[PDB]
């Protein structure tokens, strides 16, 4: 769990920053087939979305480039 | 009661009518968790009357702060009381003092 | 609404003309009843417990 | 208040409190003198800090 | 009818979820905090001394 | 007076006495006022609160 | 220097039927106060005893109420119950019976006799008659356990829809009312640094001290078995 | 039944490290952390046996406020070194070590004689520091077998060293809130617990509850 989200906010230069790209994570993983990057340790997505901001395995660049990648996969199935 | 009070405890507790106080002195009668009847003294009873003073009490009525005001009475079967004396207690008083 | 309609013509338990609007005891609060009083109108026939 | 007395309490010093004097060998042996009532609070005694 | 079960789902909805707690006058925004909320039995909310 | 008083019921007349620690068993470092209060439960109840 | 020596009953000194001083001796310096304050916490909130729990008047709906002829109400009446010591032998649960009347103090003595009863406080006063015609009759359910269960905490506790008239009362099943406890030198043949730990024990009288302090060692040394095993 | 007591379930033993382990017993009735953590600390911290160092007689030296030079610090801060000297001792209650050494550089606990029946613990430990290659230090420590911690204060050639004979060298306790079918008053024990590396920390509880329950087992009832 988290108790302190200062590790974060270092890798994502901001806070501002920090809670949206969080939401967006947190929402690929709560509605959505997305599986986490990290054990997940009986937490909530908010804070596997923190965790998984705090390990870098996600950033916004990170995100987008992933969005990219199965929506060009999903838009290959053309037949 | 309060182990340290001040004085003011008898008149705040007999002034407020929240306490059965005997109009006549005399002897208890009957006492009983709903009523007092008192047997008035010779001296002070006046001719043609029959001498007795009976006090109902108020038993688990709504205040108007949704507490209870119980009359509870004070004084035993035969004991004298006098003219004053307080005969039921009230809400937060105990033995004619204010206890709150 | 539709739907409950069909739950009606399933089941069959035909809804009353009558709803609820009983006094209840409010939530948290737990005593004993001590006392009940029963003002009837004028007119109005008084039930057994009046 | 009560946190601000009790470390103010604990970090004073007394002049002859039980215990004074004596060298311990750190923190750990401060709490153990002190929780065995081998030692008050306030003993000035000379521990190694690292 | 407050089964034994729904308490074991509030100790699962409430794991890692924020409330924020509030004093009026909030005179500035410290006034305004969240916390995670630990199930008590009381009725009176158990407010942290530092805070 | 009130500390004649307390020398009458054979109380310390300072007022305060020595207590121990009902957890630990062990005696608080200073004496503690002990004595009794009129305490008073006010009408701002938690249950008419929550 | 690795053995220790190890306390025995020595003395309980009866000061009171509700009243003792247990002696504990020998005890190696530092085990009088660890024994002492262990026995008190066990003692203090641990130990089993029997409690008023139900109360049935024969008149009575409720307890915001009163009888005629009896002084109290039945609210004090049930708080005058509520300090019934009481001691039951071989039961966990025994309905005593109170039928009285006339003027008088209707004290804990005119309880109907059972056989595994046993009334401590016979002068305890229950409540009063002040008429001659009148008359109370209860049935006051005496219970085992250990603590103190409100009446809150029991009015779950309900087979079927408890009748109208059944009055809960809120059991202090503990016996002890208040344990000291001093730790004094002792003299043991040839050694001068053995304690002696004098338990001073005040009670409602519905608990042996000698067996209260076996009730207690008994709960620290099968609390303990969590620990000597550590696994 | 009202004899029926709920005895801890989950036991969830921590090893920080080799010599520093967090027990967690759960539930405990309510009050009964206090009684347990509080019986058991005064006993490890006061009435535990175990073998210490507890006089030292150096050769040069008269008081613990002499002087000695080709060693690096005071006669003091060897004390201080000699006092934290983890040592076990299989047949007596007393054995004197012998420390010769000269040379440059530290002298470890590997240094002292080897008796055949001492232990020490850590053979690693730095006593004093020597640093002219012509000085030695020589002494005669003296490791003696007790309980608890003993003060050299009450105690009063030899330099007497505080002698802590208890193998912990910490022992706290918390009591926290625990939970079992919505009875929340139960306690929670978590003991903390660092030994000088003599014995594990289990098995520092283990003897501390083996000596309680056989004060007690004179009144218990099988």
């Amino acid at each position: 769990a988290r108790v302190t989200v200062q590790d974060a906010v270092e890798k994502i230069g901001n806070r501002f920053d920090l809670v949206l790209v969080a939401a967006r994570r947190a929402r690929q993983m709560q509605v959505g087939g997305k599986d986490p990057l990290v054990p997940e340790e009986n937490d909530k997505t908010t804070v596997i979305a923190l965790r998984e901001i705090e390990e870098g395995l996600i950033n916004n660049q990170i995100l987008d480039v992933r969005e990219r990648q199965e929506q060009q996969e999903q838009e290959a199935a053309e037949l | 009661k309060p182990l340290v009070g001040t004085g003011m405890e008898r008149a705040v507790a007999v002034d407020s009518g929240v306490t059965a106080v005997a109009k006549r002195g005399g002897v208890v009668q009957y006492v009983d968790a709903s009523r007092i009847v008192i047997k008035v003294n010779e001296d002070e009873m006046y001719p043609g009357e029959a001498g007795i003073d009976i006090y109902n009490l108020t038993k688990y009525t709504r205040s108007n702060q949704n507490t209870c005001i119980n009359q509870m009475p004070c004084v035993s079967l035969g004991e004298p009381v006098e003219r004053g004396d307080v005969l039921a207690d009230g809400p937060s008083t105990d033995l004619g003092e204010l206890a709150l | 609404t539709p739907e409950e309609k069909l739950l009606r013509a399933i089941f069959g338990e035909k809804a009353s003309d009558v709803k609820d609007s009983s006094l209840r005891v409010p939530n948290g609060v737990s005593g004993t009843v001590i006392d009940v009083q029963v003002f009837t109108r004028d007119g109005v026939e008084k039930d057994k417990r009046a | 208040q009560d946190v601000v007395l009790g470390l103010y309490y604990m970090t004073r010093d007394c002049v002859n409190a039980k215990g004074e004097g004596m060298v311990l060998t750190g923190p750990k042996e401060a709490e153990r003198l002190y929780r065995s009532g081998l030692a008050s609070l306030h003993a000035r005694v000379k521990v190694r800090i690292t | 009818r407050e089964e034994a079960v729904v308490w074991d789902i509030l100790d699962e909805v409430i794991r890692e979820h924020p409330v924020l707690l509030n004093r009026a006058p909030t005179l500035h925004r410290l006034g305004i905090q969240a916390f995670e909320p630990v199930l008590i039995e009381g009725k009176a909310i158990q407010l942290h001394p530092l805070v | 007076e009130i500390k004649e008083l307390l020398k009458l019921g054979d109380l310390p007349t300072s007022g305060q006495i020595r207590l121990y620690d009902g957890r630990t068993g062990e005696q608080f470092e200073r004496p503690v006022t002990v004595g009794y209060m009129y305490m008073l439960k006010l009408n701002h109840l938690v249950d008419d609160k929550m | 220097v690795t053995e220790f020596l190890k306390p025995r009953l020595v003395d309980i000194e009866q000061v009171s039927s509700t009243h003792a001083k247990v002696t504990l001796e020998p005890l190696e310096r530092g085990f009088g106060h660890t024994l002492g304050n262990a026995l008190r916490r066990i003692l203090l909130s641990s130990m089993p005893g029997c409690a008023v729990t139900e109360v049935e008047i024969d008149g009575v709906l409720h307890e915001y109420s009163t009888k005629e002829g009896v002084q109290e109400d039945i609210l004090e009446i049930l708080l005058n119950l509520k300090g019934l010591a009481v001691r039951v032998q071989g039961k966990d649960e025994v309905i005593l019976t109170l039928n009285k009347s006339g003027i008088g103090p209707v004290t804990a003595a005119d309880i109907t006799h059972d056989g595994d009863v046993e009334i401590v406080k016979p002068q305890h006063v229950i409540c009063h008659l002040t008429d001659e015609n009148a008359s109370i009759s209860m049935r006051i359910k005496v219970q085992r356990g250990r603590g103190y269960v409100p009446a809150s905490t029991r009015i779950h506790s309900e087979e079927d829809e408890r009748p109208i008239g059944r009055l809960l009362v809120d059991a202090c099943y503990s016996p002890v009312e208040r344990i000291a406890y001093n730790v004094e030198a002792a003299r043991v043949e040839q050694r001068t640094d053995l304690d002696k730990l004098v338990i001073e024990m005040e009670t409602n009288g519905t608990i042996d001290p000698e067996e209260a302090i076996r009730r207690a060692a008994t709960i620290l040394a099968e609390q303990l078995e969590a620990f000597v095993d550590l696994r």
